[PDB]
């Protein structure tokens, strides 16, 4: 008849087939974050470093001076 | 956990080849919607004559 | 030691049945004597820290990424675990905070179904107060999975997309200024979209099976 | 293109024509080193322009590290008047500007493999004994490490326009081979 | 000089040692070897072919006491592992090492990271950080029909 109704059909087939692609991408984007956090779990680290001097220089690894207490 | 890792990767390559064939559905999509709008313009300019 | 194990034969005899009814797990609860587990001799400490472990797996089991069918059994083997305990202070059932968005969604989904066993069921443990409402489960300190495609792709979404498809091309028979034969413009549509996209479950279900057959 | 690669060390010599007492500017001077059973010169460090100069028992001077020509020039001349008011008799004599490593970064990685079968007869790729690719431009007389990051570092040229021109030429060559 | 002529024969032969695999024979370091190296490649005004991973897997795997099926299994995962591009600029000797050691670790005989370190002359920290590039996409790198007794979707 006349190509408007093409131009709406199409744009309606456009929309569901966005909303699958938006869907899909989310999916990806999951599964993506799934991925960083093995990687992170592989490049993941202990307690004893935590031990009676907590604080420890990141160059010598000497507590601070101690208190007036 | 690598045979969790592999089922997440191998459904990762499952869905990209389904992004992959739906974007070129939306690519060829869009180029017809651009045939639609050349032909509508041709075809209502036989009417304002 | 070994309690995985009878969990995954009574969750794997329970998936067998293809049934939802707790009508069949408590069958099965009576024929593999599973309520047992606990029976024998074993000191306070020991008995409540077993209890722990069989509760956090069965309720791990709960959750995805597993199968409805699955989730439904860990639901009811976490019911007959909960309540067939020999500690005093009955041991409870650690419920993550993240997971509970997900809990409530499943427990609805039960509930839409008509599922009335297992819904009734999780409300039973939600009134005698069967959860630790706690941030994570596992203190910290220092088998049947659900895949992505079957929620992208299903019967359903391809009867639509061929429906789509085919209401296209009739659409396109009438939109050509004659009927003998379409515009030049538009004959870009693709046919092997649904092709694709089988060869693409094909490949995925049969990789699948390859790696779930052994070598 | 339009990156261009920034001078990262120049080394210069200079004449100070006389001869020197190491020993003397080594007990003397402000940073020095003399370890003459490691090495035969003085090594005086300074911070202005951030050189070092290795300054010879001959008179010869070599300044190293600076980042642009005209900071060379006056680090040589800082050093001049160093040794000169140790009560040496120093002149500024003959600076040349003997090298110019510039580096740069083309932003894509590379294929060496390709790139080392095409040009033969230029590149030199062992990956045992260098994780680069050494391209001996011929053109300008320079020397491009080229690696898999993307990363050029220029080298042997003692004018700024050498160190241009062999990136200009270069850069045609990995963008050919843009992995 | 003989030390280099020997490593260049072997590499246009077309079975190129290491020198790694030069130096364990000659009285010279390796650094001498690769001086030399060079500079007769500049004098003969010659060159060399430029070594793939393929190269080394006849004799590493043969080294080893690998059967043939672990060794085509650890070229293929190592060609397609160059050819996917997992590891980047790095030498082919720690490629052939990973490689190695993943289809070592997924076959029947497990070689462990020091035994594959002497064998290829690759540090096991080079194995170790070559692997963790390849250790995401074991699989797809696997030869397709491919029997082993422990499961490649479990590996260290």
């Amino acid at each position: 008849e006349d190509p408007e109704t093409c131009l709406q059909l199409n744009m309606v087939y456009q929309e569901v087939i966005q909303e699958k692609l938006a869907e899909a991408n989310l999916l990806l984007a999951q599964n993506r974050e799934q991925q960083e956090e093995l990687m992170r779990d592989l490049a993941g680290s202990y307690m004893g470093h935590f031990m009676k001097p907590y604080f420890k220089d990141k160059v010598t690894g000497v507590g601070p001076p101690a208190n007036e207490d | 956990m690598l045979s969790r890792l592999q089922e997440l990767r191998k459904e990762e390559e499952t869905l990209l080849r389904l992004k992959a064939a739906l974007h070129d559905q939306l690519n060829r999509l869009k180029v017809e919607e651009l045939a639609l709008q050349s032909m509508i313009s041709s075809r209502r300019g036989d009417e304002m004559l | 030691p070994g309690l995985q194990t009878d969990c995954e034969a009574l969750l794997s005899r329970f998936q067998e049945t293809d049934s939802v009814r707790f009508e069949d797990f408590t069958e099965l609860w009576r024929n593999m004597k599973f309520g047992t587990i606990f029976c024998g001799r074993m000191r306070n400490l020991e008995k409540n820290m077993f209890t722990k472990e069989a509760l956090a797996l069965a309720w791990r089991y709960f959750l995805p990424p597993y199968t409805f069918q699955i989730r439904v059994g860990a639901l009811y083997l976490l019911y007959g675990l909960y309540n067939t305990q020999l500690c005093q202070p009955k041991q409870k059932i650690r419920v993550a905070l993240k997971d509970w968005d997900e809990v409530l969604k499943f427990q609805q989904d039960l509930v839409n179904a008509q599922h009335f066993d297992a819904a009734y069921i999780f409300r039973k443990l939600r009134l005698d107060r069967a959860f630790h409402f706690t941030a994570m489960p596992k203190l910290l300190s220092y088998k049947d999975p659900s895949d992505r495609v079957m929620k992208l792709i299903t019967s359903d979404v391809l009867e639509e997309m061929l429906n789509v498809h085919d209401h296209y091309q009739n659409m396109k028979h009438v939109i050509s200024v004659d009927k003998s034969k379409p515009d030049k413009a538009l004959s870009l549509i693709k046919d092997d979209f649904f092709d694709n996209i089988k060869n693409i479950v094909l490949e995925h279900q049969q990789w699948h099976k390859d790696r779930k057959n052994p070598s | 293109s339009g990156i261009v690669p920034q001078l990262q060390n120049i080394v210069s010599t200079v004449n100070l024509g006389c001869k020197l007492d190491l020993k003397t500017i080594a007990l003397r001077a402000r940073n020095a080193e003399y370890n003459p059973k490691r090495f035969a010169a003085v090594i005086m460090r300074i911070r202005e322009p951030r050189t070092t100069a290795l300054i010879f028992s001959s008179g010869k001077m070599v300044c190293t590290g600076a980042k642009s020509e005209e900071q060379s020039r006056l680090a040589a001349r800082k050093y001049a008047r160093v040794v000169q008011k140790l009560g040496f008799p120093a002149k500024f004599l003959d600076f040349k500007i003997q090298n110019m490593v510039g580096s740069c970064d083309v932003k894509f990685p590379i294929r060496l493999e390709g790139l080392v079968l095409t040009h033969q007869q230029f590149s030199s790729y062992e990956p045992e004994l260098f994780p680069g690719l050494i391209y001996r431009m011929i053109k300008p007389r320079i020397v491009l490490l080229i690696f898999v990051s993307g990363k050029v570092v220029l080298t042997g040229a003692k004018v700024r326009a050498e160190i241009y021109e062999a990136f200009e030429n270069i850069y045609p060559i990995l963008k050919g081979f843009r992995k | 000089i003989a030390s280099a002529c020997l490593y260049i024969a072997c590499r246009q032969e077309g079975v190129p040692r290491t020198f790694k695999e030069i130096c364990a024979v000659s009285r010279i370091s390796k650094k001498e070897i690769g001086r030399c190296f060079k500079l007769i490649l500049k004098a003969l005004e010659t060159s060399v072919d430029l070594i793939t991973t393929g190269d080394f897997m006849s004799r590493f795997c043969s080294n080893l006491c690998l059967p043939k099926q672990v060794q085509m299994a650890a070229t293929h995962i190592a060609r397609k592992a160059v050819e996917l591009d997992l590891v980047p600029g790095r030498s082919p000797i720690s490629v052939a090492a990973a490689a190695i050691y993943m289809a070592s670790q997924a076959s029947a005989e497990k070689r462990t990271q020091k035994e594959i370190g002497d064998i290829a002359g690759v540090a096991d920290v080079t194995i170790r950080q070559s692997y963790r590039l390849i250790y995401p996409r074991a699989p797809d790198l696997f030869p397709t029909d491919f029997k082993f007794d422990t499961p490649v979707d479990k590996l260290p």
